[PDB]
């Protein structure tokens, strides 16, 4: 018999980062096998499909970088855009939203993330098919479309609503009363602006909070690095160099050596191409999860519990980032946990009563009703409760009073 | 020509490389096929092969008030 | 031949402390626990709840109570003899061992 | 080319088993610590925990 | 103009089962192949990374 129920609340936001795409290498592979070399590409052709079906799988990769990005941020049919008074209640959101002083419009946070992170041989970087400054567009929009008209620019077209009365949704959302937004509409307001300054100081002071995103581009550099470094070595030739070999000995024996290293640069791209596929796997679930993200907590309120971080979800901020993309997920977290007795119900006049919402609580000398997430007492009455049953039935119930609104009225 | 200059190769530069053969317009549209920086191609009005920069959708401000 | 095997850094004693854990604040706090603070609830109002997530009047809980408790109670029963003795129940382990 | 063989095995396998392990730990999330209202994420019928 | 409409419950437990880790092998590449020997390691070392 006691039930804690939180006094109060804290909204906190926190970032998650998320891998969405990576480098769109793409490899000449008959330039890196063979280098300006006519005697190595005629030998290079004995193996057939070998080279083409490696410039088609690194083509494979490549393309779908631009599907990854494409499906993560162009979820939405229209660019929104702010209004010029930011009139959001209270809450303050100049520091996600776009920067017009600057060249790319990048917002104050986005330029943050754009801060902290970081060849001759056949190997080419595609650039990718969103310019950093269409997707600085499309987070804009789905950040624009978030702020005044909530999740209904998912569902149809943007439809505007206050963002006080937004919050006041997402609260209901969550179970909490949306009275107890209004009655602390400035301390919620206030907490928000105060958790987005957090957010500054996390990214402006550690660079490791991007530990994903740099770990993407590092292990992408470092595979490059290996494949380049791979053409220093002989392979069992007298030399790793083509033309050495080539211009010391005659054709009857500059091919055997040749072929040593053939087959070595062949079976060492084969293990860089390999090891990319298996590596984009693991990009396209990370920005299949980052798109399936945008759309349950950016253009939505997810009821799924630690999706958005920890706490009880509110909504998402998307911002964009090298590569990748940020969520700063608002959750509302119970905070000031107090202590109560509690009935699973109550007697009164022979009947059983339960809570239609909210739970039986007793400071210590009265019995209130309040909702669960949020100490809120009230005076229990046949409004807050429905009768069911009677007292020999529920386990651990308890002989309080209910009150009846109608009485007095005809009492009087 | 993939990440060259339009140098040593209607003559479009995009940071994709030198785009030889497509009209460069003005006006954005929905992307078709894809050349890359945010440039797409298609064949359109009398009919050639064009490039732009590729629409990222209509404009549409929301018409918010408190 | 130069095959070794590595050990876990969780070693299964901190596995069972963290499944202990889990399931210590399922039972006393509900979800309360996974938002924030584990805040205590009485198991049957615990329940009441889970039945009004299913769109079951908390009513039907209490006036079951009993029943519900027996069934469960029943259930796991049965979970301890399926896992006694079918080998198969694992194999989704076994085989990646395998 | 016996170890490349087992390594690219082992990548993928592994691949298979962070999948699996991504799932477990949504459901820890969204089935022990929460109550799901996704059907038959968490067994068949309507679950309470 | 007709609705089925249960009138009696059952509580049902059901057991789900996933895998989460692999054994954690390692494999040291220069003894698996030139095991205990000089001449075969300096031949090993010809094939880079
Ligand atoms: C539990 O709450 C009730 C209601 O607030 C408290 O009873 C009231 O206390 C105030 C302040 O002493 C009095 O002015 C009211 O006349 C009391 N009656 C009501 C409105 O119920 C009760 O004292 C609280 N529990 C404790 C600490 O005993
Ligand atoms: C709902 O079904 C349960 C059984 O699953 C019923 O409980 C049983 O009732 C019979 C008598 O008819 C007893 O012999 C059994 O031992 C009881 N089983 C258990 C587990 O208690 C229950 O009465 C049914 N309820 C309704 C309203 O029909
Ligand atoms: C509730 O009672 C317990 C008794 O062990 C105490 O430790 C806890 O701090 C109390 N909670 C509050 C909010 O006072
Ligand atoms: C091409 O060369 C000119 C100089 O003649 C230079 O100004 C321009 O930026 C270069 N463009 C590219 C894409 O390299
Ligand atoms: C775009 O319009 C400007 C005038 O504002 C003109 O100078 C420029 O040549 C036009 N570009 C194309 C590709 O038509």
């Amino acid at each position: 018999n006691s039930i804690a129920i939180p006094t109060n609340f804290t909204i906190s936001v926190t970032t998650e980062i998320l891998p969405v795409s990576m480098t769109k290498t793409s490899v000449d592979c008959t330039m890196y096998i063979c280098g300006d070399s006519t005697e190595c590409s005629n030998l290079l052709l004995q193996y057939g499909s070998f080279c083409t079906q490696l410039n088609r799988a690194l083509t494979g990769i490549a393309v779908e970088q631009d599907k990854n990005t494409q499906e993560v941020f162009a979820q939405v049919k229209q660019i929104y855009k702010t209004p010029p008074i930011k009139d959001f209640g209270g809450f303050n959101f100049s520091q996600i939203l776009p920067d017009p002083s600057k060249p790319s419009k990048r917002s104050f946070i986005e330029d943050l993330l754009f801060n902290k992170v970081t060849k001759f041989n056949g190997l080419t970087v595609l650039p990718p098919l969103l310019t950093d400054e269409m997707i600085a567009q499309y987070t804009s929009a789905l950040l624009a479309g978030t702020i005044t008209s909530g999740w209904t620019f998912g569902a149809g077209a943007a439809l505007q609503i206050p963002f006080a009365m937004q919050m006041a949704y997402r609260f209901n959302g969550i179970g909490v009363t949306q009275n107890v937004l209004y009655e602390n509409q400035k301390l919620i307001a206030n907490q928000f602006n105060s958790a987005i300054g957090k957010i500054q100081d996390s990214l402006s002071s550690t660079a490791s909070a991007l530990g994903k995103l740099q770990d993407v581009v590092n292990q992408n550099a470092q595979a490059l690095n290996t494949l380049v470094k791979q053409l220093s070595s002989n392979f069992g030739a007298i030399s790793s160099v083509l033309n050495d070999i080539l211009s010391r000995l005659d054709p009857p024996e500059a091919e055997v050596q040749i072929d040593r290293l053939i087959t070595g640069r062949l079976q060492s791209l084969q293990t860089y191409v390999t090891q990319q596929l298996i590596r984009a796997a693991e990009i396209r679930a990370s920005a299949n999860l980052a798109a399936t993200k945008m759309s349950e907590c950016v253009l939505g309120q997810s009821k799924r519990v630690d999706f958005c971080g920890k706490g009880y979800h509110l909504m998402s901020f998307p911002q964009s980032a090298p590569h990748g993309v940020v969520f700063l997920h608002v959750t509302y977290v119970p905070a000031q946990e107090k202590n109560f007795t509690t009935a699973p119900a109550i007697c009164h006049d022979g009947k059983a009563h339960f809570p239609r919402e909210g739970v039986f609580v007793s400071n210590g000398t009265h019995w209130f009703v309040t909702q669960r997430n949020f100490y809120e007492p009230q005076i229990i009455t046949t409004d807050n409760t429905f009768v069911s049953g009677n007292c020999d039935v529920v386990i651990g119930i308890v002989n309080n009073t209910v009150y009846d609104p109608l009485q007095p009225e005809l009492d009087s | 020509y993939q990440d060259v200059n339009c140098t040593e190769v209607n003559v479009f530069q995009t940071r994709a490389g030198c785009l030889i053969g497509a009209e460069h317009v003005n006006n954005s549209y929905e992307c078709d096929i894809p050349i890359g920086a945010g440039i797409c191609a298609s064949y359109q009005t009398s009919q050639s092969i064009i490039a732009y920069t590729m629409s990222l959708g209509a404009e549409n401000s929301v018409a918010y008030s408190n």
